[PDB]
């Protein structure tokens, strides 16, 4: 977050915990009620055969 | 020994001056709430 | 037309006329920065067997500003001499000597070589059994040969600072920038 | 966005490139933007009615 000066005045690291994510996903630090769709997930092969 | 790291290690990423943006940087950073080694 | 204020030339015959050359498997490296040489001096139809340029084109080379100069130096046999592009698969282009699949620069070309390996080599990665590659990435910090003019404002100019190209008014600026900020941008990520 | 091409800008494809392979790059440019002007003016005509 750029201020008027161009000086950074804060972060948000995207990948701390799901209320980080889904500040990422809406590009902003305030997030509305509701519910929202942020990623989706899958099981990762174990081993080759 | 071990303490924490609340949010620090944020720089620069680039030469290129913003103002009043929101822009989205993908590089290595230090995550927030890291475990940091206290040494003495 | 805006290039710095700079006047020594790059040593471009050091690697050219220097005798001593190097092998592939451990070439020899050279960084050429602040100088502000011609490449048309290669243009000139010397002794090159093979003049090839891959992001760029030989003409245009005058008036570029490139941050840095790599210089390569080995010596192949000669037939091999269509391994030292990318994307080719060979003893050299495998084993010696690699170029990556994304590769912007300039080829020129006019005893032990490493026959056995584990395995391929990374892109620029430096039994034995018994050439100059110029790379840049697009600071400018090396700016081809190219007369400078006067500064304009307040009207529609065309304007050349530091091989950025472009079209516009330019007036004074408000917008305090910190000392190592060169260009600006705005939201829709545009200078 | 580049659509498959060395650069986004078209003024240094145009200082970069000689005009037998300055065309293959700008193709890539030219039907990636008209993808996206025919995307958003079929989207305007569904909310004008
Ligand atoms: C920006 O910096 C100037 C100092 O030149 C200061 O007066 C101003 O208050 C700063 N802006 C903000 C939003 O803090």
């Amino acid at each position: 977050k750029y201020n008027e000066n161009g000086t950074i005045t804060d972060a948000v690291d995207c990948a701390l915990d799901p209320l980080s994510e889904t500040k990422c996903t809406l590009k902003s630090f305030t997030v509305e009620k509701g519910i929202y769709q942020t990623s989706n997930f899958r099981v990762q092969p174990t081993e080759s055969i | 020994a071990y303490t924490n790291s609340f949010t620090r290690g944020v720089y620069y990423p680039d030469k290129v001056f913003r103002s009043s943006v929101l822009h989205s940087t993908q590089d290595l950073f230090l995550p927030f709430f890291s475990n940091v080694t206290w040494f003495h | 037309v805006r290039f710095p204020n700079i006047t020594n030339l790059c040593p471009f015959g050091e690697v050219f006329n220097a005798t001593r050359f190097a092998s592939v498997y451990a070439w020899n490296r050279k960084r050429i920065s602040n100088c502000v040489a011609d490449y048309s001096v290669l243009y000139n139809s010397a002794s090159f067997s093979t003049f090839k340029c891959y992001g760029v084109s030989p003409t245009k080379l005058n008036d570029l500003c490139f941050t840095n100069v790599y210089a390569d130096s080995f010596v192949i046999r000669g037939d091999e001499v269509r391994q030292i592009a990318p994307g080719q698969t060979g003893k050299i282009a495998d084993y010696n000597y690699k170029l990556p699949d994304d590769f912007t620069g300039c080829v020129i070309a006019w005893y032990l070589y490493r026959l056995f390996r584990k395995s391929n080599l990374k892109p620029f990665e430096r039994p034995l059994q018994s050439v100059v590659v110029l790379s840049f990435e697009l600071p400018a910090t090396v700016c081809g040969p190219k007369k400078s003019t006067n500064l304009v404002k307040n009207k529609c100019v065309n304007f050349n600072f530091n091989g950025l190209t472009g079209t516009g008014v330019l007036t004074e600026s408000n917008k305090k920038f910190l000392p190592f900020q060169q260009f600006g941008r705005d939201i829709a990520d545009t200078t | 966005s580049n659509f498959g091409a060395i650069s986004s800008v078209l003024n240094d494809i145009l200082s970069r490139l000689d005009p037998p392979e300055a065309e293959v790059q700008i193709d890539r440019l030219i039907t990636g933007r008209l993808q996206s002007l025919q995307t958003y003016v079929t989207q305007q005509l569904i909310r004008a009615a």
